[PDB]
């Protein structure tokens, strides 16, 4: 029966033994009696407690039985590691699996505080803790798959145990590309990423063959330009060649302009050359620009039912630009040569942004493009957007033509010349840190003309994209709360936001004293801060700051801003976004709703929600017009490339923008918003995409700092071409050899059909005889008697979300080498000679 | 696969609290 407790009494004594057996006795009937050992405690404690003992351990292993019991674990994890042996490498009961998880519970804890504080003045860890711990971590090892104790480690930093569970047997190496997911999706501390990738990129070292598309996308991360260079260095001298070709252009595609810089000057510290020029990227940029020269195609059509829709209202500059977006990158003027007149019907600030356009539609044409500016356009307002354009041509591409612009800024009227010459500027040298150009755009704000500053602040913010120089923003926030021209103050709102592009926690600081300042520019600029310095990671530290601002703050200007954060803050998780903005949409006042709306379109880059679209399909009827302006422009971000397959709303809201383009009684701004998401619905001629993401999942700096400045439209149109640098051109290119374009032949998987490039009186009845006439008339007239795939070539545009659904060209001789499950720019595996079918158009 | 179910848990648990939180706040001030 045993229903009595009375052995605890056996504990009153002073022999050994007794004890002895009446701790084992407990230990073996803890799980039925607790209510009376509750009782007990001091009478066990003691016995742990008092040294000279000899069966203390057995004691402790009651007592936190007991304690388990009782349900205060935060001693009875004390009481089971101060018993050893026994106390629970048995491993059995389900009393141990709880003491075990709260215990490395609190080792996981305490190594993060650890790993907070690691000067030395880090928490001690209790060996017994890190006992059991890595008995655990043995045990999960020995047992079964090792994809568990890889995350527990990653959870409790360890690194060690972390490249025990990679060193093992570890089934396959795959796997380990699992846990670089992991490192890259789920997890936010930089000085935990830093250690993980280097583990990581000495596991890939040592393998037999080292996997060099991994250990470079995570040396992009790591900043180490010298490293990737000998390690291009090491695979030259291999006789490799082909996977460093492969490796430079992913970091080109990739990586920051400095780092390349940095690379490509370590380098020079015959094939090398080679390197060099495409680690430069001009072999890059000529493929991209013949890609698009190739494959364009944009529909006139439209852009001619809207040209005669217009009244001759200011949405005249929105066509000017929508054409561009429809042209970027195309070098495709044909309706600006075709329609000239109108063209001229455009002046002041409107031929600003005609130059800015006829650049952006040559984008990227390098050499060509010094005199090709001077051919079209040989008046400050032509000079200064012709100055603007050529920045936007070589964005992030300037080299020896930054010099051009350097002098270009120097030779001005003072004037609108020298807002769109150090507009260009700025954008052309996107942070290269240069000094001279920092000092003369410092030169060029402190002249304080208006205009002139208010592209300053922006250039000087480009140029110092990232950096985070100290004197840059120091200065910059000296002449922020020192001058007048509000605009000028807009202008620097982005310029001190971009200088901490993506730090993280690098400088919050400078977030609360924009959000604190008075100014509600400084706090517009604070959010536009915090959106660039969490960009990607959805830290919910930085959203929740955003929320409040934008529930709380009195302007509406910053509460709009921190709305649109929203979409810089979760781009790289676009499920998240619809959830929280489901409501933001639905406001009581309208500069929130078009925070919404523009989150909204920022976040979810081009997928077919069908969530935000849904959301966006009434806001669109709101009876105030920003809002719809702003929906109508988000509808169109998220909806690029789409077709009624992928998504049932394309057409519709194609006919919509058809239908709000051409009423007459709009609003001049709901019809500018119409005409810009006709422009980005086909822009680039259904050729290139918007996604702030990479290839590799990583990141686009320019990307998501163009999106940023076209935003910032509201209070500047000709911003508005900068969103030409977050387009991505959806194009996989079958280069194999150096210089050789091979006609491979490689289809499809397409399972129901094909989609991509879409589309190119009355009689009365007087029913007194008229029914008997009609059967009549029927007697006597009675009396009277799928592909599912398709060949490409090696300039071949896929779809992003068509990029899994492609088929390896095995029927065809040659079969590429690199996993050909991506866009961007692949390697083809030559097989035995007789190699012929050389392109070079 | 268990410890990315456990991730997702977490974060979809923060963002939750995150919009609780600007609920609250929201519903002051439409109270206001």
């Amino acid at each position: 029966i045993t229903s009595a407790a009375g052995i605890i009494s056996l504990l009153d004594e002073d022999e050994p033994q007794l004890k002895e057996f009446a701790l084992h006795k407990l230990n073996a009937v803890v799980n039925d009696f607790w209510a009376e050992i509750s009782e007990s405690v001091d009478k066990i404690e003691v016995l742990y407690e008092d040294e000279g003992f000899r069966s203390r351990q057995f004691a402790a292993l009651v007592a936190s039985k007991v304690f388990y019991h009782l349900g205060a674990f935060e001693e009875s994890l004390n009481y089971a590691l101060g018993a050893g042996d026994l106390f629970n490498v048995n491993d059995n009961s389900e009393y141990v699996e709880t003491i075990i998880a709260k215990c490395i519970d609190h080792y996981t804890k305490q190594c993060v505080e650890n790993a907070d504080l690691p000067e030395g003045e880090k928490k001690p860890i209790d060996q017994r803790l890190e006992g059991i711990v890595n008995k655990m971590f043995q045990r999960c090892l020995d047992d079964h798959k090792y994809k568990q104790a890889i995350g527990i480690a990653l959870e409790t930093r360890r690194l060690d145990v972390f490249e025990k569970t990679i060193l093992e047997s570890n089934d396959v190496p795959g796997m380990l590309a699992y846990s670089l997911k992991l490192c890259m999706s789920l997890m936010q501390n930089k000085q935990f990423r830093n250690k993980v990738l280097r583990v990581l990129v000495k596991i890939y070292m040592n393998l037999e063959k080292p996997d060099f598309i991994n250990v470079c996308q995570c040396l992009i991360f790591l900043d180490d330009p010298q490293a990737v260079s000998d390690i291009l260095e090491k695979l030259v001298k291999e006789d490799n060649l082909l996977m460093a070709y492969q490796i430079c252009f992913d970091l080109y595609e990739s990586a920051s302009q400095q780092f390349l810089s940095s690379v490509i000057q370590n380098l020079r510290t015959d094939q090398t050359l080679k390197m060099i020029k495409i680690l430069s990227g001009e072999m890059a940029i000529e493929l991209h620009l013949q890609f698009l020269i190739r494959n364009n195609n944009t529909d006139l059509m439209i852009l001619k039912n809207t040209k005669d829709a217009v009244r001759n209202s200011v949405c005249h500059t929105a066509t000017v630009i929508a054409n561009s977006f429809m042209h970027c990158g195309t070098t495709s003027d044909q309706f600006l040569r075709d329609n000239l007149e109108w063209l001229a019907r455009a002046t002041n600030w409107a031929k600003f942004t005609a130059t800015a356009s006829l650049g952006v539609i040559h984008k990227g044409h390098e050499k060509e493009a010094l005199q090709l500016m001077a051919t079209y356009l040989p008046s400050a307002y032509q000079e200064g957007g012709g100055l603007y354009a050529l920045g936007l041509i070589h964005a992030n591409h300037g080299g020896d033509i930054i010099d051009y612009l350097l002098n270009q800024l120097k030779n001005a009227s003072n004037d609108i010349v020298r807002h769109g010459g150090s507009l260009g500027l700025g954008l052309a040298a996107m942070g290269t840190a240069r000094q001279d150009v920092y000092d003369l755009l410092k030169t060029n704000l402190y002249q304080d003309d208006a205009v002139t500053g208010e592209a300053a602040g922006l250039a000087l913010g480009l140029v110092m994209l990232g950096s985070k120089n100290a004197q840059a923003i120091e200065d910059m926030v000296g002449y922020a709360q020192e001058t007048q021209h509000e605009k000028i103050l807009r202008g620097l709102a982005v310029g001190i936001a971009l200088v901490m592009y993506g730090r993280m926690e690098e400088a919050d600081a400078l977030i609360e004293s924009l959000c604190r300042d008075k100014d509600p520019i400084l706090r517009r600029s604070g959010m536009y801060t915090v959106a660039m310095a969490y960009c990607g990671s959805g830290n919910n530290k930085a959203i929740r700051r955003l929320l409040h601002v934008a529930v709380s703050d009195v302007n509406d200007d910053v509460r709009r801003a921190a709305v649109e954060s929203l979409g810089f803050i979760l781009f790289r998780t676009p499920e998240q976004c619809p959830s929280v903005v489901s409501l933001l949409s639905e406001s009581y006042n309208p500069h929130v709703r078009y925070g919404a709306a523009m989150a909204l379109g920022i976040c979810c880059a081009g997928t077919g929600n069908k969530e935000a679209i849904n959301l966006l399909e009434p806001m669109t009827n709101d009876p105030v017009n920003y809002v719809r302006q702003g929906a109508l422009i988000a509808s169109a971000l998220i909806m690029i490339q789409q077709t009624e397959i992928t998504c049932p709303k394309v057409n519709q809201f194609r006919q919509l923008y058809s239908k709000v383009i051409n009423d007459k009684h709009d609003d001049v701004m709901a019809k500018f918003g119409a005409i810009l998401a006709q422009g980005i619905l086909d822009a680039g001629g259904h050729n290139v995409t918007i996604s702030l993401q990479s290839r590799t999942g990583h990141t686009h700096m320019p990307s998501v700092v163009g999106v940023l400045v076209f935003t910032q439209f509201w209070f500047w149109f000709p911003l508005s071409h900068f969103l030409s640098l977050a387009y991505t051109p959806t194009c996989v290119i079958g280069l194999n050899k150096d210089l050789k374009m091979p006609k491979v032949q490689y289809k499809s998987n397409c399972k129901p059909s094909t989609f991509a490039y879409p589309a190119p009186k009355v009689s009365t009845a007087v029913l007194s005889i008229t029914a008997k006439a009609k059967k009549k008339e029927k007697e006597k007239e009675k009396k009277e008697e799928e592909p599912n795939f398709q060949l490409l070539d090696n300039p071949a545009r896929v779809m992003p979300a068509q990029l899994k659904v492609l088929t390896m060209p095995e029927t065809c001789r040659y079969q590429p080498f690199k996993p050909l499950s991506i866009g961007g720019i692949i390697i083809l595996k030559d097989t035995s000679e007789d190699i012929e079918e050389l392109v070079e158009p | 696969d268990l410890y990315s179910r456990y991730k997702k848990l977490q974060q979809e648990l923060e963002f939750l609290e995150v919009q609780e939180e600007y609920i609250k706040d929201e519903q002051k001030n439409l109270k206001k």
